[PDB]
RNA sequence: AGGUA
């Protein structure tokens, strides 16, 4: 049992006891960057697969290969701390063993001579932190995981546009893994057409006869031949008494010599049973019947072999007789029913133009590249490279295993380009879904839809690098020698990394951490797109795939995703699911034995889901796995339903399993719209974090699994005791039974503390143990951001009244206590960025320096002699941070201003001031500097007292980390000296470094004390070298872009506090902005005098459905009951008795409630540091569907001795008098967003203009306007708005001659002008007229 | 040289991977004097008449 | 490409002709406010009036350059701190919306200097914006010259535009929670403190129910001087004693002069506080009515604040017949079912049907829950129990129309009832669960479906409305009233619509603000009741009710004979104000953004067997 | 790119 969990028990409901622990929610990235980068005994996907995709690589002529042995990953030359730090990214170089082998010249092959290079350095490759995400910039990015449409077939249809004609069709698409799509669509003629990509239709036959197939060879392969003998008159037909489905009677139906289904009639299933059990041989037939049917084969004289039937005409009474007369007795016709096989083949290939492999070459080379003579070789090679060339067209593992299972083969492996028998499956199988026997498939089921998660594409991107790389390759080996040569010359990793650099920095798919949560970021890394490279463009809806798919149920979060133009398209993987080995989604379902529920599990797939009934996680069971009620609610083939207990198959693992972990976070889900719920989960991960983090009082119980499985959280990796606890170290003294075999020592955990985020919010983590506690693994040394005591605390709890006062709670607006701003809860720390640089001019290098001409004296004070500002120095905006000045040029003067220079005898500064000024509208402390100076430039003061703060602060490291272990060398030192002659009355006095020069008499023991000797002089030579390669880091400069001399960081850290217009809201999706933080007095207080911190307006929740902002709020009131009453009881400080009775008690009170007893704790320690821990309140888990019932809430509330209905009469803080009827109070969990209001605004009215136009816009300093854009025109035009509307286009916006004279004017007090012309239009004219034509502007 | 070596880039790509604004949209006009700066000449033109009319007429 | 855009052309109007002195921050309610006036922050006031600061600076002598002056405003001293009240104090200010639908996304107000940092909104005006308080951010414009200020003043004020431009009824109306504190304060019980009191005037009512004395809402006899509107436009006070509650006397109080007492002497809703709006603003006129809805504002938020309404978890009373009602549909579904096994019963008749049993049991779980919250109180008068309206918050707000309709109620209280699931087709089996009973995971998730239906819709459905206001701009651009009048008798046969079998929409309303093209007889006699061609205000159209006239001919402004724009008369009135339309005006714009901006709001036997006339008539 | 209305 976790001491963390000792520490804090959350009170947990639900009545159904999970048997799948929550997995770890990152497993996703993690397991795909372990396959991306893991070795691999054989072909697998990751790195090995691409080498061995691409190598060998053969030379054009010479005979000199280049062969792959195996890649080894270099340790990083930065950390992920200093890479952060520095700005670099976090990555390991890529090192291959390669093979150049030269065989004989010119023979066939066979090796002569082979040279190898060793870890050949072809690019370096970023790796995968332990939070999940990659530094590349000094931004901790992520990589989304990408759902796009799976390698395969699809078989779908075409509806909604029909040719004019109805009758939708189908199509069927073979999208490769790798290489150009394969499309095979019908037209309303019943005509099949061939697609290669997206170009003109060809008809169907053109790719069979390319693949070197006869048309009689066609007809065999696709219908059924019907055999004709030529006998009696006429001839007589073999017909199959299961044959005949839907046909009228054109033909007399013999049978056993006579005519049993006369001409004209209707043929039923009585007469097809009869010709079945009478077992029709052969049957005279009309010639007329015959005029109608087609031949299949060619048919030529067999006396003079003159042509007289060939392939695929109608037959006739003169070819008939022909044929009779030629010789032949066998007749091979074709079946063509309207509801079998219809006339689909025929009629393409009566529209055929071609006959032959050659024709059908010309045909595709010309239809993919339109001209472009068809020279016979070019198009062979195209044509074979399209859909058979390994290096060209692949299907992959995932898709060739779906090509199998769409044709139903036992085979889930093979190759992975295209064989024509794949080609003809994939035409039958589409004829039969014409036909009507086979079924479309969704293009919207997770079974059709792969999930490519980071290191699928990064292993796809590599392997196009690989390939540009070996076109560059294989150009080398014919142009560069073609014999011995080293090859480590003739492999560029520029291409390679470059690219690979370009996927991981700027991608659609590579985004910044989401970082103000840890719950943003998990839901960030869990983050499922539809969007990028390969996916879906947001030219969409497309409402298919933005809508819930019932398969998404367990898989993909329904109730998470952006309200933007991207909604359905930006899912979130739920909390249970996990890629498939294809990259498909499965999640985890009890199996369930015909009787008994078992406690195994199975994770099933999308298209496995559909073949099993599975029952609802609802389901009560008593015992093993015995369901209550006969019929259980299930759900089969994607539809609900009551099925008997005696059917079901598999059971939901858990009732979280439908939702993420942004969804199930939120208690009384089950209380909300869909709607308000979907708002509340994107808004949790827009929390700032909060200086007074606490925790959530109701949660959901993934409050502690979000927290540890997120990086923001040190938790003990080998667990000990506690041996020094500090703000910024935490050094734990691993237990005996967990430290490797010789001196293991201990386990330093460095907290991070205020660094910047990406979103400019402050990440610091504090220490939650003490000195000597005993801690474990998986325990929570140290609270991150937005987390305590392991519990992810994004909000705070605050008490919450639901009632309008004097309507500044309006629309959705909260009305705040100045007790909250006084208790300084929801004060925020924001870490801003600012960079200075040091850049070197043509006109001079510029230069850091503390004098500053024509400069106050108050900014040169906070600087040092160096330019730089006190780390610690307190700014506001417009205060001079880093003292730049740059270089001043040619400096042209107006007359007043040479005659001011002749008066006042002033001449101009050779250099401009150009120091880095605070903007405007922020203030904040500067907590840290940091100086970048390229190698090769001189350094400066401040650069070399930062280089000695950080080699000082690593030398302490290392001091301590070394002192700590020669302190057990010396104390095992001693154990050997002692013994083998008692030596500890004289050495038990002496220094411990003074103990090596005691010698000993020839034995065991000496040889042990020579060894250990030995070992300290090894220790020393450590702690040398790694000092060593540590003060070479921190020594050398960065190496920048070129053209900056020096770069100075400055951290700005903002204590902004919560005010009037931030926007804060809840967890269920009640929203608003805080209208106004009136005095302590004027809030509405209870009966005992507890003033109301928040009011909320109650008409919010009848109208947007999200009742269970009530529940939670009553739920609060019952949490702080109970923490009232235990503080009552501590302050009384009654007896460890009483507190722990009354505990067992609130832990008992519910139904069925798997939440487990106590004593299993200490007697007095542990239950008073619980006491403490919930003296604020005892925090309350609901399951998100299996939470605590309105029963359960009021009995809690008893138990706290409050108010069964929850609702408590208040009595108004202004005039002293109790309002009618009681109001709503309780503690609700509430979060500001990151959504500030200081932030919000800008406001101009002179600054930023642009170039090519005149509007005002630019800067993150000072912003731009507001766009005035056309609904505003018009708004101002539906009035009598005209000069308003001039002010709007010309004086304000674009005439830079009007808004001089207007500034003009302001300034001298007048108020007129100049309505002028705006540049804009001027812009126009010129670029109207830089065409070829003409617009003037005329006079009447 | 290596500054050198590289080559312009177009405004009309986005700022921030498909943001749809542009990079042209950000740039300031750094050739045109500030209303600012142009208040202080036009009062500092009209204080030297005012102080050369203060004088003599020579 | 650079020519071509979209929307429109880009630097001339979108995207997106920026535009200088302006700002943009949050809004925040602000109930204290006068109509006329909004709260601006003290730094974007600063900011915005830069230049005005320094001429005023200048003026008084306190810098001697503009740049001193900007080192004062700079350093931010107490001085240049009066300038500022001083320059803000007459100038008028342009907030905007995000989004502009209609002509009142811009509205003039009187800035007012707040400590803080976001906009302080009129409550009564965040209707027109379509603007909720969940992190709306709207502009501020200055209008810097003097036509411009007071082109502000005359036009863009919030005052001048308390009517919607495509009806005549008002804008800014009583929304949800001032509604609720009216209804309240108007709705009456059956016993409480106080009943039976005889008082004269509303001020005894205010001062019994501020000592505690007795409740807001009780039946008592007040005696009350009504002001009648009568003879050529004269208050014609009458004092006499009403029956009513004391919280309609205190309301009465802030009543203005002139208007009927029977106005309040009822249960407000939404419709009511409207209706009654619109009946002061055409008696009385402009200043009494924004004088009017500023105190109705006041006293609405006063007294849901002494309401104390607050939405419990009992205030959703489960009826009783829920259970009953399931079991028993869930009864016939299953013998449905059976049947349709036993192939009786086609599967599409047989999905109909049960279809139609879910909707009756879902009809009927409805009324009882209705019946069970609306009379829910049965206390008693004197000792004989009643059953009269309830006192349950959930109901309040649900009858008087703030937030929340019986529909909304039905998915809380009762049953949330059928949706549908992909390829639009209605479920066979419902949610029969409410918010008050949790939904299980598996209805949850089928719910989701509808929520993302909803969200798509409401997106693609803006981006819609967008493009064909748009063009309805574009075709309506040009228009506008050039001529007082042209002459001309053709026009439009204006009936009263009956579409199907009944009335819809009413001759007068469709004929209100309208001109006449005939001089239209009476029914009966031969007798013209409407003169040559003329403005049909309020009484014109109460004497055509009075003489119930089938037709009217009216002048359309597709028959006006001007060119080049269109005659003042063939137009109407309908702007701002009763009064006809002024030359000048364009009518193209407004038309084109009333059509324009419900757009979002648009998310879409006995029948030809057998006439059966509902009514008895000729 | 993500997020807000």
């Amino acid at each position: 049992y976790s001491y963390t969990e000792k520490k804090r028990i959350r009170k947990d409901f639900g009545k159904r006891p999970q048997v799948l622990d929550v997995p770890y929610l990152l497993s996703i990235q993690l397991d795909s960057f372990q396959k991306f980068i893991e070795q691999d005994p054989e072909g697998q996907y990751g790195l090995e697969a691409a080498f061995r995709s691409v190598f060998p690589i053969q030379s054009y002529s010479g005979n000199s290969e280049l062969q792959y042995v195996s890649y080894r990953l270099g340790e990083p030359v930065f950390d992920v701390q200093e890479c952060q730090i520095r700005g670099v990214t976090y990555s390991a170089p890529l090192r291959v063993k390669l093979r150049l082998v030269i065989y004989e010249r010119e023979a066939p092959e066979g090796t002569v001579k082979d040279i190898k290079e060793q870890e050949v350095y072809m690019g370096e490759i970023p790796l995968m932190t332990d939070n999940g995400t990659f530094v590349i910039n000094g931004t901790e990015r992520v990589i989304v995981s990408q759902l796009h449409r799976s390698p395969g077939v699809f078989f779908d249809s075409d509806k909604g546009k029909t040719h004019s004609s109805g009758k939708v069709l189908y199509n069927a698409r073979i999208i490769p893994y790798r290489g150009s799509w394969l499309d095979f669509e019908f037209d309303p003629k019943d005509n099949l057409f061939v697609r290669i990509d997206r170009r003109r239709k060809l008809p169907a036959t053109i790719i069979l006869r390319a693949l070197n197939y006869t048309t009689e060879q066609i007809l065999d392969l696709f219908f059924e031949k019907v055999i004709f003998e030529i006998r009696d008159n006429k001839l007589q037909m073999e017909l199959v008494p299961e044959r005949l489905r839907g046909e009228t009677a054109s033909f007399d139906i013999e049978a056993n010599g006579k005519v049993y289904v006369e001409k004209g009639r209707r043929i039923t299933a009585r007469h097809i049973r009869q010709l079945e059990k009478d077992d029709v041989k052969l049957i005279e037939v009309p010639v007329e019947y015959i005029a109608g049917k087609v031949v299949a084969k060619d048919y030529i004289d067999e006396s003079t072999g003159e042509l007289i039937c060939a392939a695929n005409m109608e037959l006739s009474l003169d070819l008939l007789a022909k044929l009779s007369q030629s010789g032949h007795k066998r007749i091979e016709t074709l079946f063509t029913n309207d509801l079998d096989h219809g006339p689909y083949i025929s009629e393409t290939l009566r529209v055929d133009p071609t006959n032959d492999r050659l024709s059908a070459l010309v045909e595709i080379y010309r239809m993919m590249r339109p001209g472009e003579p068809p020279t016979r070789e070019a198009a062979e090679s195209l044509f074979e490279n399209l859909f058979f060339s390994e290096d060209r067209y692949d299907l992959s593992a995932v898709g060739r295993m779906k090509f199998n299972r769409s044709l139903l083969r036992e085979e889930i492996e093979g190759s992975g380009i295209l064989s024509k028998d794949d080609i003809i499956d994939v035409m039958k199988k589409l004829i039969d879904i014409r036909n009507g026997k086979g079924e479309v498939d969704d293009i919207d089921h997770l079974g059709n839809r792969r999930i490519r998660s980071v290191g699928e594409m990064a292993e796809n991107q590599f392997r196009v690098g690989l390939v540009r790389v070996e076109r560059a390759v294989k150009e080398r080996l014919s142009l560069g020698d073609l014999d011995t040569l080293m090859p480590q010359d003739m492999i560029n990793a520029k291409p390679i990394s470059a690219a690979v650099k370009e996927f991981f920095g700027s991608s659609q798919l590579s985004q910044f951490m989401d970082q103000n949560n840890p719950l943003s970021e998990i839901t960030h890394k869990r983050r499922i797109s539809a969007l990028g490279p390969g996916g879906l463009t947001r030219e969409r809806a497309g409402f298919e795939v933005r809508d819930v798919h019932p398969t998404h149920y367990g898989r993909v979060c329904p109730i998470e995703t952006p309200e933007g133009p991207n909604i359905g398209l930006i899912n979130s993987l739920s909390v249970y699911a996990q890629t498939n080995e294809y990259g498909f989604l499965e999640t985890p379902y009890r199996k369930v034995t015909d009787g008994v529920v078992t406690d195994e599990i199975h994770y099933l797939s999308a298209i496995e889901e559909g073949n099993y009934v599975i029952a609802q996680a609802n389901s009560n069971l008593d015992e093993e796995g015995h369901f209550v009620e006969d019929l259980v609610t299930c759900r089969s083939k994607g539809e609900s339903s009551l099925f008997s207990r005696d059917q079901v198959d598999y059971m939901d693992v858990s009732t979280q399993q439908v939702v993420s972990v942004g969804a199930s976070l939120i208690p009384f889900l089950e209380h909300d719209d869909a709607n308000r719920a979907l708002m509340g989960a994107n808004m949790q991960r827009q929390a700032v974090p909060t200086l007074r983090a606490d925790k959530p009082l109701v949660g959901t119980g993934m409050e502690r699994a979000v927290a540890v499985d997120s990086g923001v959280t040190a938790v003990a990796k080998r667990g000990g005791v506690v041996q020094y606890v500090d703000a910024s170290r935490i050094v734990i003294k691993v237990n005996e039974d967990e430290m490797y075999p010789g001196e293991a020592g201990i386990d330093i955990y460095n907290l991070t503390k205020y660094t910047r985020s990406n979103q400019n919010t402050c990440i610091n983590q504090m220490p939650c143990v003490s000195l000597g506690e005993p801690v474990e693994r998986g325990d929570v040394l140290a609270d991150g951001p937005s987390t305590d005591l392991g519990e992810l605390a994004l909000g705070q709890n605050m008490r919450v009244a639901f009632m309008p006062w004097n309507g500044y709670n309006f629309e959705d607006s909260i009305l705040v206590s100045e007790r909250v701003v006084q208790e300084d809860r929801f004060t925020t720390i924001h870490i801003q960025e600012l960079a200075c640089v040091s850049r070197d001019t043509k006109l001079g290098p510029e230069e850091i320096t503390a004098d500053i001409p024509n400069v106050g004296e108050a900014a040169l004070s906070k600087l040092d002699e160096s330019g730089i500002v006190y780390i610690g120095a307190e700014v506001t905006g417009g205060d001079i941070l880093v003292g730049k000045v740059t270089p001043k040029g040619e400096t042209q003067l107006t007359p007043e201003e040479k005659l001011l220079r002749a008066i006042f005898g002033e001449k101009a500064s050779d250099v401009k001031d150009s120091s880095l000024r605070v903007p405007n509208g922020v203030s904040g402390t500067v907590i840290d500097v940091q100086v970048f100076t390229r190698d090769g430039v001189e350094k400066d003061k401040r650069a070399l007292e930062i280089e000695e703060m950080q080699l000082k602060q690593a030398k302490k490291d290392l001091s301590e980390e070394l002192q700590i272990l020669e302190a057990g060398l010396f104390s095992r030192i001693r154990a050997v000296l002692v013994a083998g002659g008692v030596e500890a009355e004289k050495l038990d006095k002496l220094p411990r470094d003074r103990w090596l020069e005691l010698g000993l008499t020839d034995e065991e023991k000496q040889n042990q004390l020579e060894q250990l000797a030995e070992q300290y002089d090894e220790l020393k030579h450590e702690f040398e070298k790694k000092l060593e390669a540590k003060r070479r880091k921190i020594t050398q400069g960065d190496d920048l872009a070129p053209g900056v001399l020096k770069i100075v960081k400055v951290y700005l850290a903002v204590k902004r506090r919560i005010q009037p217009g931030d926007k804060m809201a809840g967890r269920h999706g009640n929203k608003g902005v805080i209208s106004k933080i009136n005095p302590i007095e004027d809030m509405p207080y209870d009966e005992n005098g507890t003033p109301v911190d928040i009011v909320l307006n109650p008409l919010g929740v009848p109208s947007r459905m999200n009742i269970g902002q009530i529940l939670e709020t009553h739920l609060g009131m019952a949490a702080k009951g109970i923490g009232d009453k235990i503080n009552a009881m501590l302050k009384q400080q009654q007896e460890v008795a009483k507190l722990r009775e009354f505990i067992q008690r609130a832990y008992d009170l519910g139904a069925d409630v798997r939440q487990k007893v106590d004593l299993s704790t200490f007697s007095d320690e542990e239950v008073m540091r619980l006491a403490e821990n919930l003296r604020k309140g005892m925090p309350i888990a609901t399951p998100v569907f299996d939470g605590a019932k309105e029963a359960e809430i009021k009995e809690l509330l008893k138990l706290g001795d409050l108010p069964t209905s929850g609702q408590i009469r208040l009595y108004d803080g202004r005039t002293g008098e109790q309002f009618e009827r009681p109001v709503t109070v309780g503690y609700m969990y509430m979060l500001k967003l990151n959504h500030l209001v200081d932030d919000k605004m800008h406001a101009r009215s002179t600054g930023s203009y642009s170039l090519v136009t005149q509007q005002p816009l630019g800067g993150k300093a000072q912003f731009g306007g507001q766009r005035f854009g056309e609904m505003e025109v018009w708004a101002l035009e539906a009035y009598g708005a005209a000069y308003t509307l001039q002010e709007m286009l010309t004086v304000k916006s674009d005439d830079v001659n009007g808004r001089t004279k207007m500034y003009k004017n302001i300034v001298d007090g007048n108020h007129q002008m100049e309505p002028g012309m705006p540049e804009s239009f001027n812009v126009l004219l010129k670029e109207i007229r830089s065409l070829g034509i003409n617009i003037e502007l005329e006079d009447e | 040289v290596l500054k050198i070596a590289k080559e312009p880039i177009s405004m009309e790509t986005p700022i921030g991977d498909d943001e749809d604004s542009h990079l042209g949209d950000f740039i300031e006009d750094t050739t045109l004097e500030l209303p600012l700066d142009s208040a202080t000449t036009e009062s500092l033109r009209a204080a030297t008449h005012d102080v050369l009319a203060g004088l003599t007429a020579r | 490409d650079m020519i071509k855009g979209k929307q429109g052309r880009f630097r001339q109007n979108l995207l997106g002709k920026r535009v200088d002195y302006s700002g943009r921050s949050v809004i925040t309610v602000g109930p204290y406010l006068r109509l006329h006036q909004c709260g601006l922050p003290k730094k974007m006031a600063l900011e915005l009036f830069k230049p005005f600061i320094y001429g005023k600076l200048e003026l008084r002598g306190l810098a001697t350059t503009i740049k001193a002056a900007k080192k004062m405003v700079e350093r931010e001293e107490a001085v240049v701190w009066d300038i500022l009240d001083e320059v803000i104090r007459e100038h008028p200010v342009l907030l905007n919306r995000a989004p502009t639908l209609h002509r009142l996304g811009i509205q003039a107000f009187e800035p007012v200097l707040i400590e803080g940092k976001a906009i302080q909104l009129h409550p009564l005006v965040c209707a027109a914006y379509n603007a909720d308080f969940d992190g709306d951010q709207m502009a501020v414009h200055v209008p810097l010259t003097l036509e411009a200020q007071l082109e502000a003043r005359a036009l863009m004020m919030s005052t001048n535009n308390i009517l919607s431009p495509a009806n005549g009824e008002p804008i800014i109306v009583p929304s949800q929670d001032v509604v609720l504190g009216l209804y309240y304060m108007t709705r009456d019980c059956v016993n409480a403190k106080g009943e039976g009191m005889v008082l004269t005037g509303p001020k005894e009512a205010e001062r019994l129910y501020r000592s505690g004395l007795a409740s807001l809402h009780a039946r008592v006899k007040v005696r009350i001087t009504e002001y009648e509107k009568d003879a050529n436009g004269e208050l014609v006070a009458k004092t006499s004693l009403k029956d009513t509650t004391v919280g309609r006397a205190i309301l009465w109080m802030i009543v203005p002069k002139g208007l009927p007492y029977s106005i309040v002497n009822q249960a407000l809703g939404k419709k009511a506080i409207s209706k009654m709006l619109n009946t002061c603003y055409r008696i009385l006129g402009l200043k009494p009515t924004v004088i009017f809805a500023d105190q109705i504002m006041y006293t609405g938020f006063a007294y849901a604040a002494r309401s104390g309404a607050s939405v419990g978890i009992d205030d959703m009373v489960i009826p009783e017949k829920k259970h009953e009602i399931i079991s028993e549909a869930e009864a016939e579904v299953a013998e449905i079912q059976e049947q349709f096994q036993s192939g009786l019963v086609t599967a599409g008749e047989r999905y109909n049907k049960v279809i139609d049993i879910w909707a009756a049991a879902n009809d009927r779980v409805s009324k009882a829950m209705m019946d069970n919250l609306q009379t829910e109180t049965v206390i008693n008068r004197d000792g004989q129990e009643e059953k009269q309206v309830s006192f349950n918050s959930i109901y309040m707000m649900a009858d008087s129309g703030a937030r929340g309709s019986a529909a909304q109620i039905r998915q809380l209280a009762g049953m949330r009832g059928l949706m549908a699931k992909p390829d639009g087709s209605i479920i066979e089996t419902p949610i029969t669960a409410n918010f008050r009973e949790g939904l299980n995971v598996l209805q949850y998730f089928i719910s989701t479906h509808g929520a993302r239906k909803g969200l798509a819709d409401t997106a693609l459905k803006t981006a819609n409305s967008g493009y064909l206001t748009r063009r309805l701009v574009d075709v309506a651009q040009d228009l506008v009233v050039t001529e007082d009048d042209c002459g001309t008798h053709e026009g439009i046969m204006m009936t009263p619509v009956i579409e199907g079998g009944d009335v819809k929409e009413p001759l007068r309303d469709r004929v209100l603000g309208r001109v006449t093209a005939e001089d239209v007889l009476k029914p009966g006699t031969a007798d013209i009741l409407v003169p040559r061609n003329t403005l049909l205000h309020e009484q014109w159209c109460d004497l055509l009710e009075e003489n119930s006239v089938d037709a009217v001919k009216v002048r359309s402004v597709v028959s006006c004979d001007t060119d080049f724009g269109v005659c003042a008369h063939c137009y109407g009135r309908d702007l701002a104000r009763g009064h006809i339309i002024n030359k000048g005006e364009a009518i193209g714009v407004i038309a084109a953004q009333s059509i324009g901006e419900p757009g979002t709001q648009l998310t879409m036997a006995a029948a030809e067997s057998s006439i059966q006339v509902k009514n008895k008539g000729s």
